[PDB]
């Protein structure tokens, strides 16, 4: 079996605490700039970043890029630049293109990848941090393999994707490579639940309710067994010699 | 009711009851905490004493499947260390 | 013992375990029902919330 | 109620034109020996390979033990000329390229997977083999994959 | 920059607390000299779960 | 008439809080019931839309889809949970001398792993597929009519779209049916009442009124019970599932470890542990007949008492059922552990639920 | 203890279901649904207010101004 | 003991043919319930692949979907042909003194006028898309809450795969609602009996027992109605349908008339023949609940005999309401017929089915 990723303190696995959107921003700026040509999020629309970026920001981002249209009058297809409610761009026309610019391999849909590995944002941070290990011996490895030894196997397909100083953040941040990945990240866990934050605060809402009514149901559930907790028999006896 | 199994058992078994006088306070004048340490103290002991008894045969099946356990695990750990897979 | 007269307590018992305080102010136990409405009220409030 | 039995039944079976993809023929006499082809079945992947009496030789060589799957070639290849394999790595999903392997024949390059000529794993992560599809040899000028 | 800090918390953790690991992998290492078809996978994978233990939490707490 | 209301039933007052888990069962299958209805009104069933419209439609185009499908999937592991401890339960007061009411509930857990099993089919991942596909080899195994038959299950050669719309039928249908048979094991119940902490027959005096001491304690451990459970939908809303069922199916790729849900892993057990694919088969269908009460018919068979030896053997039992679903998914690496899986299962194999009065008798 | 205001009190609000529906949907709204709910709202927007979307946002708009300055 | 079977219920000797509606309403729903699980088991409900999958998939690709789809529509025809000729006999025959199985029977009615409307829509063609916008509409006028009410029922400004998702779920559901309501009304029946073609009040020796020789008059009719439907099926596929409901829906172009199902004609004739909308919703109502018969509760009240003035207003109902129908689709090209739509419908609002007693009493 591969290695097992260590468990690390996120900021939105800690008590009464949700998304950090600082890292959420830093996340979809290294996802703009690195990852956006390779791996595609079919489920997230321009729309969505209206959470943590200004509408005006959004707007333009979305206009930055064309999509299709309706068919000219004619017939012939068109293009359009982007709006709010369009997805997001695809980066390959079909799988089989895909895996021509790869070398045969298909860089997968990133839109709910924390929940589709075991450990997932753990996980996803140890296998960007990973992959300049020394190879085993008695591995083979092609020009286009790389050992990482989180990856199934021990062997994959995509090449480092983080270098030093390789994004200019725009808060000023230094963009080492255990920066970046811990920034992706938090971007890749708000992409598979962009419903953190609303979901804990229905938790403990739900509780709370839930022990105001627990409390008061078996105050009055002790009440009501007093009448037969407290029951008293006696039996008359009988004539016996 | 009148026309259910239990009832019709309750006619056929019991004699036509006679002689039972039963006491009965409304709960407003029950304290609800009259009777609660000594019942928890006496339930907690009565409890632990019969999880005791009735567990043991558990305990022990549970602790050779322990010692099977282990004695699998570290013979496939030994295996996996030494390419004998 | 295997010709019973009782249950399981004894008058005793149950007039110094389960019977309440009495208030000779209060013969007619509006202490008691109060309390136990207005302890009643939260959960109804709760289930009519949710 | 026989009849609406078996009519009712019969409206949960495969629909006819599952039943026109169901098998293909395919012409062989064109592909010389020492050549793979490949062809869509299915959207499966399907190479076929005018297997020659040196493969033949090699694999029969290939001990029952050595393989992490344990199949030999009259076992799971019946035809002895003829290999039809599917061409999908059995580990994760790729197409295992054309000759290159280690054992000259059917290598998968995104991690580097190496099956024989008899389609059996060797050396890299994959578990299994490569499928078999229940060909049938036709007439010496064609071949019915199905 | 914290990749230098990474690599000296690695070092640190693999010859400090995973010892015995990297003894183990050495020793694994002279054994698939000259067989076929063996590999070093599990041990190094073993060794890189042990380091990261210690290593990885104190690196992700370096940085913001 | 309220009065009239209050002595319409009346049971015992040896009702410890453990006999509120059907009601808990009950509240989770109207949890069950309109969650389910409410993502049947956003789904389509097919292997191009399926996956997509679940992840890309109903969690984040409404407002709380994800906390509507996140109630659907915790709602079923807990059901599951509780009716395993109703069973218990069942076993550990002696409650098989409620025979009609012992007969509906078994009927009633084999309709809601069939549920269940269909359920988890309609998510159209890679779990569910090759779920569909390890079952549906365990089909294929009956002697002469096995291939056709599966070919009647699938509609074709592999799971398609019919495959799908047929599972989602199936899978609407058949919790209004478990409804029904829930109707009728209240029924039967009530026709022989409940047996309490201890059995005892008692006429009216030492009975009390159903209504509403029963339902209040009902609702107060309800409440508790939905704490425990909402804990887990808003905080480890995936902790009863496998991270593989959020990878859209493949049929070109199957899993390292094909896994099924935590609730049908004993039934999983079952199969690994017979080499042979119709002895398992067989040793399946008699263990789901042998949990039931259907013989003997017309000979004279009535139920004694139960005792502390019998108690500790259910513990016992509970702790091979446990090994042996957590050694089942253990094997696949590991193949020392066979032993321990096949000792748990025989062990569970020959644990005596009735107590046979026959086991004493003399020859002729 | 307090028999005088324990009789008050069940006059006034528990005697009748004209007043004790009221009180109970008052206790409803301004104890459970503007005081519990509302409360752990705001407790939880308080806490987490380092890394608030809104404040993610008012930063990003001062940094787009002061970039596009040059 | 098969002599208790015989002897298990009985009733009069009186049992006209005319007796048998009940049992092929029965044969039809059976039908209905299979023919529309088998298709629910091949349906995909959106706006994009439905038409499609109704006429391209089901139809042409099983070997049977044809004549499945013919089963189920003459089906619903033939379901309402028989309920309507169910009505009439028990309005004929005085057997609103039935009051618990009239009321049950009335709930049925408007299930199933439900059901039918919710079946129609899911073909997603122009007649259904534009019946639904024509009711929806019949919607908006309510005061106070017509628009948001109006986006709630349709999931947003316009009918779209929300909307086909929501109708296909509340048609596979409601039929067994409509199956539990039958058990019902079967149920109230054995307890008060049947009437016969004359009321007597009958001892067990004029009592006959009701199996099997009611059995075989149910399964002789039940052969004669089959051959009848069986003559639409193959013969008449679409003689009870619109030729516009084949004709792929566009929201853009409006049908030149938008005539409903022939069952529910009536309604729409009670639109059409009242100008104000609410006033219209408000008739609609009021006509629904005046159907049962709810009121007095408490007063008491008792049902005499039926006579020939009463049979002969009853026949006079029926040509009115089937004028009424008719003329409702007429007016669309000719304004002169509004007169007598008008006067149809005022002729049907008017009629007595309970004659009151309190028709005659004094004052103080
Ligand atoms: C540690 C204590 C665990 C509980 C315990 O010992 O219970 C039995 C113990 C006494 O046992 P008992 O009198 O023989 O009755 C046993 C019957 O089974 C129950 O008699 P009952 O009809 O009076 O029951 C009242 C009911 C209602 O609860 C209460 O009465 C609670 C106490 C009074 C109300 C104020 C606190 C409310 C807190 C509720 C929880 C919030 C979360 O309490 C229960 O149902 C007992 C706990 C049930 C949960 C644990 C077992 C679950 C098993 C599930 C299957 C496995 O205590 C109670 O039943 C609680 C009342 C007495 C204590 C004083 C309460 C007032 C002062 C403190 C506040
Ligand atoms: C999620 C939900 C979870 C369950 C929550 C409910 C619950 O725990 O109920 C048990 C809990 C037990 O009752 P309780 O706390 O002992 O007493 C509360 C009331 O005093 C109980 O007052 P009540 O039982 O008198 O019910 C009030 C009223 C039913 O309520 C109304 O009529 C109110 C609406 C009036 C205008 C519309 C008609 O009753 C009637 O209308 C029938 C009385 C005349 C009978 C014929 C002579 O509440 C009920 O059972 C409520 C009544 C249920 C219907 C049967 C009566
Ligand atoms: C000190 C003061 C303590 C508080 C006072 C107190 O207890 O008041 C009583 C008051 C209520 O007492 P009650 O009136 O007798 O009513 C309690 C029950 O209704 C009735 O209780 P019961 O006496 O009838 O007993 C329950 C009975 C009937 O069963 C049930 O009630 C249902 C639950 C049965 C057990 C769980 C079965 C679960 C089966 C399904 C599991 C599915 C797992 C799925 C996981 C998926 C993961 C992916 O089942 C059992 O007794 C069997 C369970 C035995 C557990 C202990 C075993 C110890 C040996 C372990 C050996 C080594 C093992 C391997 C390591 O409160 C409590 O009982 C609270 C719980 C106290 C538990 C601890 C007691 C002391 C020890
Ligand atoms: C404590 C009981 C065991 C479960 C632990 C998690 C938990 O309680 O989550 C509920 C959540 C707490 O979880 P949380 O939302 O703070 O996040 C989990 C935090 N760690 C991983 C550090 C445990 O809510 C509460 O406990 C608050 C009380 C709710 C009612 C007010
Ligand atoms: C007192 C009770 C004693 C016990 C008996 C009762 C047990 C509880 C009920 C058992 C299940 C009953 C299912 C009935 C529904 C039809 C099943 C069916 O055809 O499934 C197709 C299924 C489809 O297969 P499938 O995909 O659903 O099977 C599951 C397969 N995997 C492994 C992939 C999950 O079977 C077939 O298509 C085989 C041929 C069926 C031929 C009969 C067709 C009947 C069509 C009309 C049905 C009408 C139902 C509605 C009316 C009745 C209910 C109100
Ligand atoms: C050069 C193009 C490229 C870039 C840039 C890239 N990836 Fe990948 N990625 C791939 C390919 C190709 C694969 C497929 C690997 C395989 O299946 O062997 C992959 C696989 C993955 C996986 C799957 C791992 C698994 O366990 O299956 C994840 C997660 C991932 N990439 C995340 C990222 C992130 C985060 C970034 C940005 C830092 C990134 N990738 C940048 C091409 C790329
Ligand atoms: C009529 C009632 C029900 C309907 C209409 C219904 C409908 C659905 C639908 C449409 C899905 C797929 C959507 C999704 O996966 O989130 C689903 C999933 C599921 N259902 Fe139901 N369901 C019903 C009752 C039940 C019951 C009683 C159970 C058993 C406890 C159950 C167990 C499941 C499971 C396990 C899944 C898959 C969980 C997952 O998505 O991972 N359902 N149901
Ligand atoms: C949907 C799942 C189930 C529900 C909702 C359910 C519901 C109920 C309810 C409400 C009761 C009466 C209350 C109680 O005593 O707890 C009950 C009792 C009972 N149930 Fe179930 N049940 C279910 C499954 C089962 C199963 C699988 C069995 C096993 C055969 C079973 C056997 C029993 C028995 C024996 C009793 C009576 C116990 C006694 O009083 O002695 N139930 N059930
Ligand atoms: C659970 C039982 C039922 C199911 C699952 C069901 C399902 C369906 C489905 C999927 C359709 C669309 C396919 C098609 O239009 O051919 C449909 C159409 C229809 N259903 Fe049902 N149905 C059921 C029972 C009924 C009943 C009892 C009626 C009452 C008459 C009914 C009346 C209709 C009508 C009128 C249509 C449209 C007719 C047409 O295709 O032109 N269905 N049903
Ligand atoms: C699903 C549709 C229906 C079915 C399957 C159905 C079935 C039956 C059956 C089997 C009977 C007893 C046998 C008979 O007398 O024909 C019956 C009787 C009756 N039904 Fe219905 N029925 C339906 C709809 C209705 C409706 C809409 C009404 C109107 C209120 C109604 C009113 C009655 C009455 C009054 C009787 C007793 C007549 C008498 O004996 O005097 N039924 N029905
Ligand atoms: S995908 Fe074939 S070697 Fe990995």
């Amino acid at each position: 079996v591969d290695s097992h990723p260590p468990a690390l303190p996120w900021p939105h696995f800690q008590w009464f605490q949700g998304l950090d959107w600082r890292s959420v921003r830093r996340g979809k700026e290294v996802y703009e700039q690195v990852f956006a040509p390779c791996h595609s999020l079919s489920f997230i629309k321009y729309r969505h970043f209206e959470a943590f970026m200004s509408k005006e920001e959004v707007k333009n981002m979305a206009a930055s890029f064309e999509v299709d249209d309706d068919p000219d009058e004619k017939g012939e297809a068109r293009k359009r630049p982007g709006k709010r409610f369009d997805t997001v761009v695809q980066p390959y026309k079909n799988e089989q293109e895909a895996r021509y610019a790869n070398n045969g391999a298909l860089p997968p849909d990133l839109s709910v990848i924390t929940n589709a590995r075991h450990g997932g944002v753990d996980y996803i941070y140890a296998l960007l941090t990973g992959y300049g290990r020394p190879v085993p011996g008695g591995v083979q490895l092609s020009t286009t393999q790389w050992y990482n030894p989180y990856f199934h196997g021990g062997i994959i397909g995509m090449p480092p994707p983080l270098t030093d100083d390789m994004i200019e953040y725009e808060d000023g941040t230094p963009a080492s490579v255990p920066q970046m990945a811990k920034d992706v990240t938090c971007f890749l866990e708000w992409c598979s639940n962009p419903w953190w934050d609303e979901r804990k605060l229905l938790g403990y809402k739900t509780i709370a309710t839930l022990a105001v009514i627990a409390v008061s149901s078996g105050y009055y559930n002790r009440f009501l067994s007093g009448l037969w907790r407290s029951r008293r028999l006696a039996f008359r006896p009988f004539n016996y010699s | 009711e009148g026309h259910s199994a239990y009832v019709a058992l309750e006619q056929r078994v019991n004699t036509r009851q006679k002689g039972i006088i039963q006491r009965h306070l409304s709960p407003y004048d029950v304290d609800i905490r009259g009777n609660g340490f000594r019942q928890i103290y006496r339930l907690g002991m009565q409890k632990i004493r019969y999880f005791g008894l009735i567990g043991t045969p558990c305990l022990l099946v549970a602790g050779a499947y322990r010692g099977i356990w282990v004695f699998c695990e570290r013979l496939e750990d030994e295996r996996y260390w030494s390419n004998a897979l | 013992q295997l010709r019973p007269s009782r249950g399981a307590y004894s008058d005793e018992f149950v007039r110094e375990n389960y019977i309440k305080a009495a208030d000779p102010e209060d013969p007619y136990n509006y202490r008691s029902r109060a309390f136990t409405y207005a302890a009643k009220i939260p959960m109804w409030a709760g289930l009519l919330a949710g | 109620t026989r009849v609406t039995v078996v009519y009712l039944m019969s409206q949960f079976m495969p629909s006819k034109s599952s039943l026109a993809l169901a098998n293909i023929e395919v012409d062989i006499g064109d592909i010389p020996e020492g050549k793979t082809v490949t062809i869509m079945w299915q959207g499966k992947p399907v190479f076929l390979r005018k297997r020659t009496d040196a493969e033949i030789e090699d694999m029969r060589a290939v001990p029952m033990d050595a393989l992490k799957d344990p199949q030999t070639d009259e076992e799971r290849l019946g035809e002895g000329r003829w290999a039809v394999f599917m061409a999908v790595c059995t580990h994760l999903g790729c197409v295992p390229v054309i000759d290159q392997g280690s054992y000259n024949a059917y290598f998968c390059p995104c991690h580097g997977s190496h099956y024989d000529h008899s389609g059996r794993i060797r050396k890299g992560p994959a578990p299994l083999n490569l499928e078999v599809p229940p060909f049938k040899l036709l007439d010496d000028s064609t071949l019915f994959i199905g | 920059s914290v990749s230098e800090l990474k690599l000296k918390f690695e070092e640190e953790c693999a010859h400090h607390h995973c010892h015995d690991i990297v003894k183990k992998v050495e020793v694994c290492e002279e054994s698939i000299k000259g067989k076929e078809g063996k590999n070093c996978l599990f041990q190094h994978a073993r060794l890189w779960e042990c380091v990261d233990h210690c290593a990885s939490p104190k690196v992700f707490a370096l940085l913001k | 008439n309220k009065i009239s209301l209050y002595r319409s039933y009346s049971t015992t007052i040896l009702l410890s809080p453990a006999y509120s888990l059907g009601f808990c069962a009950s509240i989770f299958i109207v949890i069950q019931i309109i969650s389910g209805y409410i993502l049947a009104s956003n789904y389509i069933a097919s292997t191009n839309e399926s996956f997509n419209i679940i992840h890309n439609v109903i969690m984040r185009e409404l407002d709380t889809g994800w906390l509507i499908r996140f109630n659907h999937i915790n709602g079923c592991a807990f059901l599951f949970i509780v009716i395993y401890m109703h069973i218990y339960r069942s076993l550990y007061h002696n409650s098989i001398t409620k025979t009609s009411v012992w007969i509906v509930g078994i009927i009633m857990y084999i309709l809601i792993c069939g549920i269940a099993f269909t359920g988890y089919s309609l998510v159209y991942g890679q779990m569910s597929l090759w779920a569909i596909v390890v079952i549906c080899s365990l089909v294929t195994a009956i002697p002469f009519i096995g291939n056709k038959l599966l070919i009647l299950i699938w509609g074709g050669n592999i799971v398609s779209s019919v495959t799908l719309q047929r599972i989602f039928c199936i899978h609407y249908l058949l919790p209004l049916l478990l409804i029904l048979f829930i109707i009728i094991h209240l029924y039967n119940l009530h026709n022989v009442n409940s047996t309490g902490d201890n059995y005892f027959i008692n006429n009216r005096y030492d009975r009390i009124n159903f209504y509403p001491l029963l339902l209040i304690r009902d609702v107060f451990i309800g409440s508790n019970i939905l704490i425990i459970y909402n804990i887990f939908v808003y905080y480890y809303s995936d902790l009863f599932g496998h991270p593989d069922n959020y990878v859209p199916a493949n049929p070109l790729v199957t899993p390292s470890e094909i896994m099924p849900e935590f609730y049908l892993l004993p039934f999983y057990a079952l199969i690994r542990a017979i080499p042979h694919k119709v002895l398992g088969i067989i040793i399946m269908v008699l263990f789901l007949l042998s949990l039931t009460n259907l013989y003997p018919i017309y000979f004279i068979r009535f139920y004694n008492n139960i005792n502390i030896l019998q108690r500790s053997l259910l513990l016992l039992l509970l702790l091979d059922l446990v090994i042996a679903s957590k050694l089942c998914l253990l094997i696949n690496h590991y193949e020392s552990f066979y032993l321990l899986l096949i000792l748990s299962i025989l062990c569970v194999l020959s644990h005596h639920i009735y107590n046979t009065s026959f086991n004493f008798s003399n020859s002729i | 203890m307090l028999a005088n205001f324990s009789r008050f009190f069940y006059k006034t609000f528990l005697q009748s279901n004209a007043t004790l529906i009221p009180l109970t949907l008052v206790f409803t709204y301004x104890x459970x649904x503007x005081x519990x709910x509302x409360x752990x709202x705001x407790x939880x927007x308080x806490x987490x207010x380092x890394x608030x979307x809104x404040x993610x946002x008012x930063x990003x708009x001062x940094x787009x101004x002061x970039x596009x300055x040059x």
